[PDB]
RNA sequence: UCUUACUAUAGUCAGGACUAUAAAGGUCCGAACGGGUUAUCGUUGCAAAGAUAUCCGAAGAACUAUGGUAAGCGAGUGAA
RNA sequence: GACAUGAGUAACAAAAAAGAGUUUAAGGUACCUAAAAGGUAUCUUAGAGUCUCGCCUAAAGCUUAUGGCUACGUCAAGUAACGGCCUCUAAGUUUAUAAUCUGAAGAUUAUGACGAUGAGAAAACUUUGGUACCAACAUUUAAAAGUGAAAAUUGUGCAGGAAGGAUAAACCGUACCUAGAAUCUGAAACAAGUAAGCUAGUAGAGAAUACGAAGGCGUGAAUGAGAUAACAAUCAUAAAGGAACUCGGCAAACUAACUACCGUAACUUAGGGAUAAGGAGAGCUCAUUAGUCUCGAACGAGUAAAAAGGAAGAAGCAUGGAAUAUUGUUGUACGACUGUUUAAUUAA
RNA sequence: CUUGGCCGUUAAAUGCGGUCUUGCAUGAAUGAUGUAACGAUACAACAGCUGUCUCUAUGAUUGACUCAGUGAAAUUGGAA
RNA sequence: UAACAGUUUUAUUAACCUCUGGUUUACCUGUUGUUUAUGUGCCUU
């Protein structure tokens, strides 16, 4: 069954790991971008 | 004397079970009930089951009579007698044992 | 299967139970009267019955146990063996009453009833029924066999006695409190 | 085990009536203490110039009072003088953008600093007394009975107003034992000298009336070099 | 009230000092004052019974109170016994201590010849 | 004091706020030199 | 449960002995004639002699 | 952000006892803390891994915190 | 998708716990009174408080974090009484630069930049390498005494214990919640889980155990009032016997902690075994006192001084008086040992 | 094969321990063999201890039952 | 004639508390730690 793995979780590491420059600056990170960007999503990261 | 609703060992002299030697839930219980397909499928009649115990007519036969007081008014008996306290019994002559002597039976009615 | 129960349980603890009989005796004789479940006033009577026994003896013992009842002795014990004593001198037991009423909490609608001291200021009984005499007179109608049998009850070991209960009489006319009192020649004509 | 005083009337040692129920006013509740009778009590055992001056912070928002013989507080003031009102209702520090001084009492006597740790004793006392012990404020006043434990602990934080009616009655010599007083014994007392500084015009207004033996200062030494200005009445 | 594993102490001079009841004879009740049971020794003293023998005992005296017909009731501190052969002659000549006085009416008038002390 | 060594015989009440608390309106532990007399009345704010 | 409980069956468990009792043990109140419940006191009449030997005494 | 290993910077381990040491021990009894031995309860549970008692370690191959590194053709990590 | 059945059933039982008064707002009833109004009493909804009682207490308290579908009047040049931003760098990161390798993508080394969980002048006014170092452990030190940090001093062991830079007041954070009573993670108002400091006192070697000052709490009817059957759970006691139970002493009971007490076997890698085993003592009162301390005047007196103290004494069924610490011994198999392991059925 | 033979332990031993010239199918770093110490490993015995049992009884709390309020679930071809 | 003394066991079913025991959670007594309330409480002139 599932497990409680956000106890303890900041929010520091989720900019650093799902964050937008995360993303805009890494070569995989821009297809994210682009395929979240094609379908109209409004939250592009985190 | 009235005991309510009673359990299978004081109403049927049941064993009960086990008390530590892995028993679950199951120590003062009636355990089975009877038989599978081949016994009828069903539970059959008769079968001994918790229920209500006591306030129900009990007879004690050959108890002699020790006492007999007329001012208080008792009269004594062996032995013990069913009910409580308070509670009114029905005295007789006992129907095992031989008529009290025909003497007797006339000096009373006299 | 065991033996019968000797009191009332209350689904409580020992330790709770006590406490709950303390508090209700405690308030009792400090305000002269409570209003609880019917349960509750029954099971605190036989203790409160018993606590103006103890104020009624000259020997030390009364005095501790009636200091072990208590949950204030300092404040209430000059109140016991004080004024209560004087009151119940001449009376041979039954020191309380308890009386039955509606529902004090309508969520749970429990029987409820209201524990109180006989010959008290806050007697219900004596003022229900000087009320009962106050609409008599005022409507010209003829006591019940029941009504006077309760008038000499409430003034029978009273101090002022009659006098106490003609004032309070007076009292509920010149208030006109049995204002819109449906007559009981009446009762008989109403459907509600 | 703690006995708690009714709000019933009652004499007071002061010149002044400090409240409506004071009955009486000077009324010597006991023999002179050994420096009541002392033309010139002197810092003993004390450093030099301590006692000469007694300064009082007030929290400017909240109305929490803290009294000091220093210029400046400390944190043993704010743990030694806040009794707990509530929860969320004690800073667990003192804050510099809230804590203002408040006033400020200098002595007549350059040397007396006997008198000036008197009139702190009285003051500390009687602050501890109207945070604990106020059933002249239950049911009258302020009606702290009928509000909240919420509110109830806001307005015992709210101290700055009482603390000004607290030393017109310490200087008026309130209080049994108050330094302030001088039996000469020859049997004729009288009351010392006594100077008030004040930042705000209008918090000297809270006590009803002020004694024959205090002056009025606007302005604390050492404000005007932080570019506080004090506030003034007339303006 | 003897009953199986209980132990005894054996009162005669057989050669048992401590004796474990393994059966309880002609009955399915615990054996009191006067019952027959099969002990096996487990302890000797210093023809004799020797340590593991099985032999028949008869109870003299229980720790377990003692109705009688009169309401008087006996208590002992300790159960004791006296061995005895399937014919039911004592092996013993001599008897020291106080035996319980229910033996007289269960037939056991050659145990209480040589009882010094009946209680 | 007398005894003055750090075991000296222990007699003061160590818990000095004990039983005392400004919501319940408890009052002061023992008694003060200003207890006696009425509680300076402030005018309101 | 095997198989559903008809409409039949269920109506008979719902209603059959288990309809509510009307009171029947009400009488009037003496100091007012209100519906009371027999050996209980009168509510209207509780409250306000409780607050009327509170007032005055 | 779970978890495994490593890594950097930090923190924690009442008290008592033995031992050659004031401090040198994968030492001893035992809280915190960390484990999860046995048993009962629970099993549409308070809980998709919990409660109670009991038991084990508790200066070390210890435990914990905030970050970082290594995982999905080949297998990352693994006192396995 | 709607609506039935089970069923008006289960459930609202963390072994803390409640009882009796008072009161505010709005609204619903009955009466008074019919000039509307208002008054008295009662009920409903949302609150508040008083007295008594109990529970938590090295928490279920206070102050704060992580965090937040709780809510927006939360206020700082800096220190006392503050963090971030900013400066320096670690583990590392790099679609920065150069060189190099490379089917493309990319990778590598150096430099730069960035990167806290670390380091950053002064202030109750202020702006070289033991000539060492600030890992662990121990020791010592702000002079009336004791205690707890900080920083430093000295020493010990081997497992041999960072980097770099120095050296007139902007901007951002600030409210509430800390999980036993309305807020974090567990799908939720879940008996679980989560960081730091403080966390009265008595009593102890102690943060053990027991009581509990303040404080909080005894849940949003997500409940309340009765009754006290069987049976179930969690417990308490028990005649005689004492493992006869059972796959098996599973469970439970016995035992227990303490003292600078006595004594302690086989065997042994000479360290152990061992706190072996087995015994003794304990609370209250008191004679007695070398010194220390106090009082009076060397001496005298004193435990309304700490201790010491004895083959003294009193009372009771009982003085390890309540709570806390779960038996002893013996012969084997396996594996030397301390440890590790299938998160959530196998811990060996 | 088999509860191997013998001895000790038990009133009674397919067990445990010792022993045999005892290996269907032991064996030497897939190590062989015997001790000290250690073990929440596994088996066996002794003493104590006990409701484990002979053989159960009584008592306490929470549920179970009744009244008031709120109000599920698996399941169900249809059912006299 | 009086008086004295003696006149089965086991098993099972049910009832019953006079006796012998067990139980006793609002009974009496003794007692430890600790808290709360009330009263009282040292020497000397
Ligand atoms: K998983
Ligand atoms: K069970
Ligand atoms: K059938
Ligand atoms: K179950
Ligand atoms: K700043
Ligand atoms: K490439
Ligand atoms: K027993
Ligand atoms: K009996
Ligand atoms: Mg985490
Ligand atoms: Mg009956
Ligand atoms: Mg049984
Ligand atoms: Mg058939
Ligand atoms: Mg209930
Ligand atoms: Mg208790
Ligand atoms: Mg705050
Ligand atoms: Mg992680
Ligand atoms: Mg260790
Ligand atoms: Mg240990
Ligand atoms: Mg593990
Ligand atoms: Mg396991
Ligand atoms: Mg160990
Ligand atoms: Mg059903
Ligand atoms: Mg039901
Ligand atoms: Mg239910
Ligand atoms: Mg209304
Ligand atoms: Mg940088
Ligand atoms: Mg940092
Ligand atoms: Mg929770
Ligand atoms: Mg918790
Ligand atoms: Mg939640
Ligand atoms: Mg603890
Ligand atoms: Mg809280
Ligand atoms: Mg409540
Ligand atoms: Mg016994
Ligand atoms: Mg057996
Ligand atoms: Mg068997
Ligand atoms: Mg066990
Ligand atoms: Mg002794
Ligand atoms: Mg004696
Ligand atoms: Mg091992
Ligand atoms: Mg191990
Ligand atoms: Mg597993
Ligand atoms: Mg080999
Ligand atoms: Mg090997
Ligand atoms: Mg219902
Ligand atoms: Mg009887
Ligand atoms: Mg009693
Ligand atoms: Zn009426």
């Amino acid at each position: 069954g599932p497990r409680p793995t956000m106890s303890g979780a900041t929010r520091l590491v989720q900019k650093r790991r799902h964050g937008f420059l995360s993303r805009v600056k890494t070569k995989n990170g821009q297809k994210t971008l682009k395929r979240r960007l094609a379908k109209g999503r409004l939250r592009l990261s985190a | 004397r009235g005991m309510g609703f009673a359990g299978g060992m004081k109403r049927h002299g049941f064993a009960g079970q086990e008390a530590s030697h892995g028993n679950s839930l199951n120590h003062r219980t009636i355990g089975s009930v009877g038989g599978s397909q081949g016994s009828g499928s069903r539970v059959l009649p008769g079968k001994k089951m918790p229920g209500r115990m006591g306030a129900q007519q009990h007879t004690v036969q050959n108890l002699p009579i020790l006492m007999v007081d007329n001012e208080l008014g008792i009269v004594v008996v062996k032995g013990a007698v069913a009910g409580h306290k308070g509670a009114v019994v029905k005295v007789q002559d006992a129907v095992k044992k031989a008529p009290p002597p025909e003497e007797f039976v006339e000096a009373t009615k006299q | 299967a065991g033996a019968h129960v000797k009191y009332r349980h209350l689904s409580r603890s020992s330790a709770h139970r006590q406490a709950l009989l303390r508090n209700l005796v405690t308030s009792l004789i400090k305000n002269e009267t409570i209003h609880t479940t019917y349960p509750k006033a029954k099971e605190a009577q036989r203790l409160a019955e018993k606590l103006i026994t103890l104020s009624k003896r000259d020997t030390e013992t009364a005095r501790r146990s009636a200091q072990g009842i208590l949950y204030t002795p300092d404040q209430l014990l000059p109140k016991l063996f004080g004024e209560i004593r004087e009151r119940y001198a001449n009376r041979p037991g039954g020191y309380t009453r308890v009386l039955r009423t509606e529902p004090k909490d309508q969520y749970s609608q429990a029987p409820s009833a209201i524990l109180e001291l006989v010959d008290g200021p806050k007697d219900m009984r004596f003022a229900m029924t000087a009320a009962t005499v106050a609409r008599d007179r005022e409507q010209k109608t003829e006591s019940t066999d029941l009504t006077k049998k309760n008038m000499d009850k409430v003034t029978r070991f009273r101090k002022d006695g009659m006098r106490a209960f003609e004032d309070m009489v007076a009292s509920l006319r010149d208030m006109k409190f049995t204002a819109g009192a449906i007559n009981p020649k009446e009762w008989k004509k109403l459907d509600r | 085990s703690t006995h708690p005083t009714t709000a019933i009337p009652k004499p007071t040692t002061a010149v002044l009536k400090t409240s409506p129920l004071a009955e009486e006013t000077a009324v010597e509740l006991k023999s002179p203490s050994r420096l009541q009778l002392k033309s010139e009590p002197g810092n003993k055992g004390n450093p030099k110039g301590h006692g000469d001056r007694i300064w009082a912070f007030h929290h400017i928002e909240q109305g929490q009072v803290i009294y000091s013989t220093k210029p400046v507080i400390s944190h043993q003031h704010l743990i030694r003088q806040q009794p707990f009102t509530g929860k969320n209702l004690v800073p667990r520090k003192i804050r510099k953008d809230y804590w203002r001084p408040l006033a400020m009492i200098e002595l007549a006597g350059k040397d007396q600093g006997a008198v000036g740790r008197s009139v702190y004793q009285k003051l500390r006392e009687f602050k501890k007394r109207h945070e604990l012990d106020w059933a002249n404020e239950a049911e009258e006043g302020r009606k702290l009975m009928h509000k909240s434990k919420r509110e109830r602990g806001q307005e015992l934080n709210d101290q700055k107003p009482n603390s000004v009616a607290d030393m017109a009655a310490v200087l008026a010599g309130a209080g049994k034992g108050n330094l302030m007083w001088q039996v000469s014994r020859l049997v004729k007392r009288q009351l010392r000298r006594a100077t008030v500084y004040w930042t705000n015009e209008q918090d000297k207004f809270h006590a009803r009336e002020w004694s024959d033996n205090v002056s009025h200062e606007v302005g604390i030494p050492g404000e005007a070099e932080k570019k506080r200005m004090p506030i003034r009445m007339s303006s | 009230m003897i009953q199986l594993k209980t132990m005894l102490n054996c009162i005669d001079n057989s050669g048992a000092a401590l004796v474990e009841c393994a059966m309880v004879v002609g009955q399915k009740r615990h054996a009191s004052i006067g019952d027959r049971i099969v002990v096996v020794v487990q302890k000797q003293r210093g023809t004799k019974v020797k340590r593991g023998d099985i032999r028949h005992a008869v109870v003299v005296r229980t720790k377990q109170k003692v109705q009688r017909r009169d309401g008087s009731v006996v208590r002992f501190d300790d159960n004791a016994c006296v061995l005895i052969n399937k014919a039911g002659d004592p092996i013993g000549s001599r008897i020291n201590g106080v035996v319980g006085q229910e033996l007289r009416k269960k037939k056991w008038s050659k145990i209480l010849s040589m009882a010094p002390m009946q209680a | 004091k007398r005894h003055k060594y750090p075991t000296a015989r222990v007699t003061r009440d160590n818990s000095k706020q004990r039983g005392e608390s400004a919501l319940r309106k408890s009052g002061t532990r023992w008694k003060l030199s200003v207890s006696d007399e009425p509680l300076p009345e402030p005018v309101p704010r | 449960p095997k198989k559903k409980t008809s409409h039949m069956k269920k109506r008979h468990r719902q209603m059959a002995g288990k309809a509510l009792k009307d009171v029947t043990h009400l009488n009037r109140c003496p100091a007012c004639g209100n519906l009371k419940r027999m050996h209980h006191l009168c509510s209207t009449c509780l409250g306000k002699l409780k607050g009327f030997m509170d007032r005055n005494g």
